[PDB]
């Protein structure tokens, strides 16, 4: 919430969600999540923040390696 | 990095690798969802496909006849879990003459999971579940994890993209102690409902449900059973 | 020194009609010269069309018929389906042999509708043998009731008579005349009797009463 | 005792041992094997022979059964122990069925022997391959050619070991059936595939023969040397195509 | 902050990158580059790289003037079995 | 450098460092305090809520060990119910070979052996798991011990578990104990978790006690709901005042 | 609890060495020293007793065992392996007893003693012993005097040193053997060959000596061994 | 970023400084990079 | 550089296990295609020379009269499975006397799937997952039904499923020329003609297996005449 105040966010967006969704994630990764966002936020062709653009993001600056076998659930 | 290749390690940090990873086989499972009342619990269970000429993998399987669960990981593991408590379950009709209570049950499940995780070279098991059972304590849900803790719940979720079930049941929490059968299964569906991507959503052919209740003996609903309540669902809009 | 036997008597019976399967047998549970109980019957349903009658060593009927009631829930796991009664019976008959050499000792009668939707009937022996039958009675009475079955249902040894099958309600009536008349004559058959008759629709069950000497 | 995993899985979708195993093989001596319509020649060249050794205990064509024998082209050491087990199961199926044994099945059995100790714990993979070679309850014959791996193939000929590449190269043009016609012309054209792949001539080549319903003869040397002169005879006689 | 993976190419890539290479060479009409990427398993990009040159190469050696169907079928034997004998990609994927 | 992979490798300085990590795996887990009086124990465990959907009181920290005989854990919470069964097991077959309930002083030196066994090998991972036993008796009186991943059991009259090691034995410190009766002592228990709990480091709490003692007959209960309250509400009062 | 590692320590090298015995035969050279004579009618086993204050009591430990009635040791390097070896010899003996009851030829127990060493550079996870047994006896007539190894060899002498100079000692010991002495010298020429690798005053609890003639294998007493330090005996 | 930094500036935001290529040997991390290192047209300063 | 052989990747599943699954990518093709009127079993068999026999091998074995299977990856290691499901199905026929459900024999292969385990176990466990996927295709109580089953133990039914070094291509092909109402004459013809493309030599009646099993009859491998039949067609 702290590095989101410098751009546009929706009211739709949840922090007390993401939050618990990264875990283990410092000071340094929080920060790039915000980053991550607005860069899907982009790419995408809008303006605003979304609560799906943080979920993507925590997914891209949470280290994951390209698992296309993860189809056994 | 020399910390991960064993159960037997601790970390300077003070946890296990191998045990945090586990759980991450647990992330890449597909979406379920438990919850209660005080007559009934329902497991509901987003399946999955991995092409379009497949079926899906069956995400609830029947233990004994007041007890389910929901797998979300490797099915391998699964189906060595599910051997075991129906085992579990076949040694107490065949000595005490009575349904083994949930909560009894858990704690042997608990007891075997545990081993593994403190032998040499031995893994834990790559699976989460779900149990949904009812005794006479009414309903219960419990979370069973690879890391060998469990839980009891009033309404949990696992599997992939969970966190955004657990908040709608967060919300909702108050309302479910005083539902009918059907209303309640609403909820289930509409929180599993907040675990896709925004672009579909849940049909006949990959939708699970699971109940079990005072009188009804534990069932699995698929296909054309679950029309009934998919009908009369609320329209989800963005 | 110690006998790891006695004899419980019991009687035990059971005719395959063509749409229906009687499975009947009394109650009293007695040992030695005592009767231990009254009630206590020796039919216990399997699935939704399937009866089996233990008879003989009550020690044995117990844990013959929890080793089924099992052995039929870990089937329905792995197979997602019920059992037929045509594999009960050759199921029964390997738990039966897997103890040939300090045998079960029970007589078995199972009684069923199979697959077409027919009355069947499996005999076994302790040591655990069957052939299908039409009607087999067994236990204590079985040299009492064996030959009226082979008269009114086989209508062995007689000439000029009809064939017509055999009707659910002659069965009963049939059934309910026959243990009448070995409890005149037997020691162990007395004071109640359930019939099972098993249908496409469930099983009911109708109690009725012997004489109590 | 010592329960590691030897043979596992690469990351790129191998399995390093069974496939080092394949290079023990590869520095073994060359063996061939052609079948005929009344006579199967499986020729292993050199004998090894320093002019000391005895040629009774270099031999690397052993006979498990009595219409079934075997070349192999590996690691001595193993072989030896594969031979037993082949041995003893040949006997282990007269008693249980009357027949003796088929030339397929003695050989499902040493694969499926070779196939256990690349999936079990403590062990390396048997490092040998084999040619098995007999002939049927029928009359018929048959060559088998098992690896490290445990698969097998049958063939109408083939070859193992080292310099098999090359000799393969000589067996798809001349094996037909203006070959192998007669029992003379099908131990010709064993002997004249391991010359190309023999540095000292033909006094270095020990070959087995079987035929049909007697059991195996291993030629002796002399028989070997008459053969090897009409092989150069019949290249001075190619010379009436050249003029 | 970013963390791009190149992981070895699938099926799909290998297919895109043999049109990358081979284009500028002189091939016959009928080149399935689908199936010499069937037939590569989890192969480098470079190891692609090097199977054009030695097509290139048996063309050459034989004095024709153009590679063939056959000449990738034996340049690519060469190239992935034989000398896969020593490859990196399988132990250096791991610190990967 | 490679003194850390194995149980059974002294470091040069002289002592295994997978026995310090696992201790350290306990200090990183909420709170437990026990505090023994003179006719009887009370247990106190800081369990944290960390969603509203765990149900409440459930999942405990409360171990019986056996009919008499409390064990409160802090620590990895897995390894501790294994151990549970452990202490069930022994105390089991003691009632069997021996036909009288078990005294605390071998039940403690018991399990305390039995981790031991588990630092010696590297086939095996040391328990991160330190735990409580209390105990009341008639012939020996209320006795509380204490082990930890060592292997180590010592006598206390009180002690603390957990992430709060530090603040919660000061409290103990500061208070007198050889002469209050039971009943006294729950105040005492509820009060200190309530001032050596963060809730600016957590969410809220739910407050778990145990009697052992002269009030119950030598048994080992929960205490009853009723007295729970007032032990809260009096550990309020000590927070507002 | 554990099961046991299985796989040997003791490798090969590409030298051809298996380097765990070559390292084992370095602590052996770190030990006390050890010198055997045999003589033409007995044999002496003598050895520099280990002790570092006046605190330890010098008659609670012995560096030279009795195995049997007519058997001894004394070695050379780590102490707890020379109690095991000393136990398992002293069973090997027992188990010969009680077969043929007669007492185990001192050929025959040197022959068992070193299998029992070989069999811990080739079992699993295991280090070899750290020790170099001296074996004396004598039966049927003649003394014997051996040597076995960590390695597991062993080695029939005529006279020896084991342990700290072993080098000095036996070429000291090379020229002073002229056989054909009496039992009493070996013990003399044994005392003088610890000596020339003694740093100190030998007095009568600071070394031990064993004999080993007809009558049987024996520990000379302290007394006994304070007059042999006549220096001139 | 360098082509159009109007774009990142208007929306509120700064993209990400670093990027880590890595990969098994011979899979494109030079290459792709042989690749960004002319078409930028910025000062281009690798150090080996 | 060693682990264990029951690692889990950070990533979060199981290092040998997603190792596995690429030795398939290395084997034969197979392409099943369930119908109403019967399953049919297409294997390609892959010869090296011309000096071998096109006959000794197998990649369509019978398991019983009425489940068929097909075999991609590393043939050897299927050995062992392969006679684990026969002494099952005829278990189930010994005890309950009956035919087995296509489903129960693939799930009682399946429970060996995950079974290695370098040490706890006998000395005689598996060391290294199989290398090997099927295609059991069987009839029974519930008509016709095919189901895949890789190394992972995870089993799964299909209405079209292709596996091997042409799982990628034939599979995207399938979803296109497949549809409930076939009968067993077309499908047979549709897969050989994906067969065809994804092979390296020529489509002869040397190079491939066919195999059916229909309602009205047993597992039926057809020979090297009627092959000649179906490909004249196409
Ligand atoms: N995706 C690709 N497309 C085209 N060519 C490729 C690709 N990947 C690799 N190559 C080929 O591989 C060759 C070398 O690749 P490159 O050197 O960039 O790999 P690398 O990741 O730098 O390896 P190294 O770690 O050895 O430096 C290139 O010249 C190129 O022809
Ligand atoms: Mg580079």
């Amino acid at each position: 919430q702290i590095h989101s105040r410098k751009m546009n966010v929706s009211p739709d967006v949840n922090y007390e969600e993401l939050a618990r969704c990264t875990d283990d994630f410092n000071g340094a990764q929080c920060k790039a999540v915000c980053v991550e966002a607005g860069m899907i936020a982009l790419r995408r062709g809008a303006t605003e923040l979304t609560h799906e653009d943080y979920m993507e993001g925590i997914l891209e600056v949470q280290a994951k390696k390209k698992a296309n076998l993860q189809y056994y659930a | 990095n020399q910390y991960d290749n064993d159960v037997t390690v601790w970390s300077p940090q003070g946890r296990i690798h191998q045990i945090e990873y586990a759980m991450e086989a647990v992330k890449q499972g597909s979406a379920t969802v438990g919850l209660k009342s005080k007559t009934h619990a329902v497991l509901v269970a987003l399946k999955r496909a991995q092409s379009e000429l497949a079926a899906h993998q069956k995400k609830i399987l029947h233990v004994d006849n007041h007890i389910g669960i929901s797998i979300a990981g490797l099915t391998a593991d699964a189906r060595l879990l599910c051997n075991f408590m129906r085992q579990e379950c076949l040694d107490s009709r065949f000595v005490f003459d009575r349904p083994l209570p949930v909560s009894r049950l858990v704690s042997l499940i608990g007891s075997k999971t545990q081993i593994p995780t403190q032998r040499y070279g031995r893994r834990p098991y790559g699976v989460g579940l779900l149990i949904a059972g009812y005794d006479d304590m009414g309903p219960h849900i419990f979370q069973t994890c690879p890391s060998a803790n469990y839980f009891d719940c009033r309404a949990m979720s696992i599997g992939a993209r969970s966190q955004s079930a657990r908040t709608y049941l967060e919300r909702h929490m108050s309302e479910f102690m005083e539902c009918n059968l059907n209303e309640l299964v609403k909820h289930g569906l509409r929180a599993l409902r907040e675990t896709l991507p925004a672009e579909q959503d849940l049909t006949t052919k990959n939708v699970s449900i699971g109940i079990v209740g005072k009188d009804l003996e534990f069932t699995i609903y698929d296909d054309d059973d679950v029309s009934p309540f998919l009908e009369g669902l609320e329209e989800r809009p963005q | 020194r110690f006998s790891p036997y006695v004899f419980n008597g019991g009687t035990i019976l059971a005719i395959a009609g063509e749409d229906f399967a009687i499975v009947a047998s009394d109650t009293r549970l007695s040992e030695g010269f005592s009767i231990h109980t009254r009630d206590s019957p020796k039919c216990y349903k399997l699935t939704d069309k399937t009866v089996i009658g233990c008879s003989g060593f009550h020690g044995d009927c117990l844990t013959l018929t929890k080793i089924i009631e099992a052995r039929l829930k870990m089937y329905k796991h792995s197979n997602n389906k019920a059992m037929t009664t045509g594999a009960i019976a050759a199921m029964l008959s390997t738990i039966l042999y897997s103890r040939r050499f300090f045998p079960y000792y029970v007589y078995n009668i199972i009684g069923g509708l199979d697959e077409e939707g027919k009355g069947a009937v499996y005999s076994f022996d302790p040591v655990g043998s069957y052939q299908r039958d039409s009607f087999k009675a067994g236990g204590s009475a079985s040299a009492m009731l064996q030959p009226l079955l082979d008269n009114q249902v086989g209508f062995k040894n007689m000439q000029n008579v009809e064939h017509v099958p055999l009707s659910l309600d002659r069965a009963m009536r049939l059934v309910k005349d026959v243990f009448i008349s070995a409890a005149e004559r037997d020691v162990y058959t007395g004071d109640a009797l359930r019939i099972c008759i098993v249908t496409k629709e469930g099983i009911r069950e109708e109690t009725v009463s012997l004489r109590k000497d | 005792s010592y329960d590691r995993a030897i043979t596992v899985f690469s990351p790129d979708g191998h399995l390093f041992q069974v496939e080092y195993a394949q290079e023990a093989v590869k520095k073994g001596s060359t063996a061939v094997g052609v079948r005929g319509r009344d006579i199967v020649v499986l020729g292993v060249e050199k004998k090894s022979v320093a002019k000391l050794q005895d040629e009774r205990t270099v031999r690397k064509i052993c006979a498990l059964d009595d219409n079934v024998c075997m070349a192999f082209a590996g690691l001595t050491a193993d072989a030896r122990i594969v031979i037993n087990r082949a041995r003893v199961e040949c006997q282990s199926h007269r008693l249980t069925v009357e027949d003796p044994v088929t030339v397929e099945y003695i050989t499902r059995y040493i694969a499926s022997l070779k196939q256990r100790y690349t999936q079990s714990n403590g062990r390396r993979p048997f490092g040998i391959s084999a040619l098995i070679v007999g002939f049927d309850f029928d009359g018929t014959p048959r060559l088998y050619q098992t690896d490290p791996s445990g698969t097998y193939h049958a063939w109408k000929a083939n070859a193992i070991g080292r310099g098999a590449k090359s000799v393969r190269e000589f067996l798809e043009k001349n094996y037909t059936d203006e070959a192998i016609e007669t029992d003379d012309l099908t131990i010709k054209l064993v002997i004249k595939a391991l010359l190309e792949v023999v540095q000292s001539g033909g006094k270095n080549i020990e070959l087995a023969v079987m035929r049909r319903d007697q059991s195996l003869k291993i030629l002796n040397p002399e028989e070997i040397e008459k053969y090897v002169a009409e092989i150069e005879k019949e290249k001075e006689e190619n010379e009436k195509k050249k003029q | 902050d970013r963390k791009i993976e190149f992981s070895l190419p699938d099926l799909e890539g290998r297919t895109h990158i043999f049109k990358i290479h081979a284009r500028s060479m002189s091939v016959e009409r009928d080149i399935r580059f689908e199936l010499l990427a069937r037939l590569c398993p989890n192969s480098t990009g470079a190891e692609i790289r090097s199977v054009c040159t030695e097509a290139g190469m048996f063309a050459i050696r034989a004095r024709r003037k153009i590679a063939t169907e056959k000449d990738f079928l034996e340049a690519v034997n060469k190239v992935i079995k034989s000398y896969a004998k020593f490859s990196a990609t399988p132990r250096y994927m791991t610190y990967n | 450098t490679g003194y850390d992979l194995s149980a059974s490798t002294f470091s040069p300085d002289g002592r295994v460092f997978q026995v310090e990590y696992a201790m350290k795996a306990v200090e990183n887990s909420s709170t437990a305090i026990g505090i023994r009086c003179k006719d009887g124990v009370v247990f106190g465990v800081e369990k944290l809520v960390l969603s509203k959907l765990y149900e409440e009181g459930s999942n405990k920290r409360l171990f019986n060990v056996d009919r008499h005989v409390g064990m409160a854990v802090a620590g990895l919470l897995a390894d501790a119910r294994s151990l549970a069964d452990i202490a069930r097991e022994e105390a089991s077959n003691f009632r069997s070979n021996f036909g009288y309930n078990i005294p605390l002083k071998h039940l403690a030196d018991r399990v305390a052996m039995y981790v031991h066994a588990y630092t010696l090998y590297s086939a095996v991972r040391p328990f991160g798991c330190s735990f409580m036993l209390g105990s009341y008796s008639v012939n020996d009186g209320a006795q509380l011990y204490m082990i930890d991943p060592s292997g180590v059991s010592y006598g206390y009259w009180g002690c603390a578990i957990g992430k709060a090691r530090q603040a919660a034995k000061t409290e103990i410190e500061k208070l007198q104990m050889k002469e209050m009766t039971c009943r006294d002592i729950v105040k005492e228990v509820a009060k200190i978790i309530y001032i050596v709990h963060d809730e600016v480091k957590d969410k809220a709490f739910e407050l778990e006690l145990s009697w052992v003692g002269e009030l119950t007959n030598g048994r080992h209960e929960i205490v009853p709901k009723d007295i729970r309250e007032e032990a809260e509400k009096y550990a309020k009062e000590s927070l507002k005042e | 609890a554990e099961r046991g590692y299985s796989f040997s320590l003791t490798t090969f090298s590409p030298s051809g060495k298996l380097v765990q015995i070559e390292y084992a035969l370095a602590a052996v050279a770190g030990g006390a020293p050890s010198v055997g004579i045999k003589a033409a009618n007995g044999v002496v086993l003598a050895t520099e007793k280990k002790q570092k204050s006046i605190l330890y009591d010098e008659r609670s430990v012995h560096k030279v065992e009795p195995i049997t009635k007519h058997i001894g040791l004394v070695y050379s390097g780590m102490g707890p392996d020379y109690r095991v070896l000393v136990h398992r010899a002293r069973k090997l003996a027992q188990q010969y007893y009680l077969v043929y009851q007669e007492p185990i030829p001192t050929a025959q127990l040197v022959q068992r003693v070193a299998s029992v060493m070989q069999e811990y550079t080739q079992s699993g996870g295991v280090r070899p012993f750290g020790v170099s047994l001296l074996i004396c006896g004598w039966n049927e007539g003649r003394p014997y005097l051996f040597q076995s190894d960590p390695s597991g060899a062993y080695f029939a002498w005529k006279a020896t040193a084991m342990g700290k100079n072993y080098v000095n000692g036996k070429t000291f010991l090379e020229k002073r053997y002229n056989e054909d002495l009496e039992l009493e010298d070996a013990i003399h020429t044994a005392i003088l060959t610890l000596k020339e690798s003694f740093e100190g005053q030998m007095t009568e609890d600071n070394i031990e000596v064993g004999i080993c003639n007809e009558a049987g294998f024996r520990r000379l007493t302290p007394t006994e061994v304070k007059d042999y330090l006549a220096a001139i005996a | 970023p360098l082509l159009h930094p109007e774009r990142f500036v208007n929306l509120g935001i700064e993209p990400p400084k670093g990027v880590l290529l890595f990969g098994p040997p011979g899979t494109g991390k030079t290459l792709c990079a042989r690749a960004v290192a002319n078409r930028t047209d910025a000062c281009f300063i690798r150090v080996i | 550089y060693d682990r264990g052989v029951n690692t889990f990747s950070p990533e979060g599943r199981l290092f040998q296990v997603e190792y596995a699954i690429e030795a398939i990518k290395l084997g034969s093709t197979a392409i099943g295609i369930q119908t109403s009127e019967g399953v049919c079993l297409a294997v390609e068999k892959r010869i090296t020379s011309p000096l071998m026999e096109p006959s000794s091998i197998e990649k369509i074995v019978e398991i019983d009269a009425h489940i068929g299977c097909a075999m991609s990856g590393l043939i050897a290691d299927a050995k062992t499975l392969i006679d684990k499901a026969r002494v099952e199905t005829q278990n189930h026929w010994f005890t309950y006397n009956e035919t087995m459900t296509v489903e129960s024999v693939t799930q009682a292969v399946s429970n060996l799937a995950l079974q290695f385990g370098e040490e706890d176990a006998d000395p005689g466990a598996m060391s290294r997952p199989f290398g090997v996927a099927l295609l059991f295709g069987g009839v029974d109580e519930k008509g016709p039904q095919l189901f895949h089953m890789d190394p992972s133990g995870t089993f799964v039914q299909c209405d079209a499923r292709a596996i091997g070094s042409a799982s990628e291509g034939a599979q995207s092909s399938l979803q296109e020329v497949y549809h409930k109402s076939m009968t067993l004459k077309e499908a047979i013809k549709s897969s050989l003609i994906i067969l065809k493309q994804v092979m390296e030599e020529k489509l002869n009646a040397t190079n491939i297996e066919l195999a059916t099993v229909q309602p009205g009859q047993n597992f039926h491998m057809f020979t090297k005449e009627e092959l000649e039949e179906v490909i004249k067609d196409i």
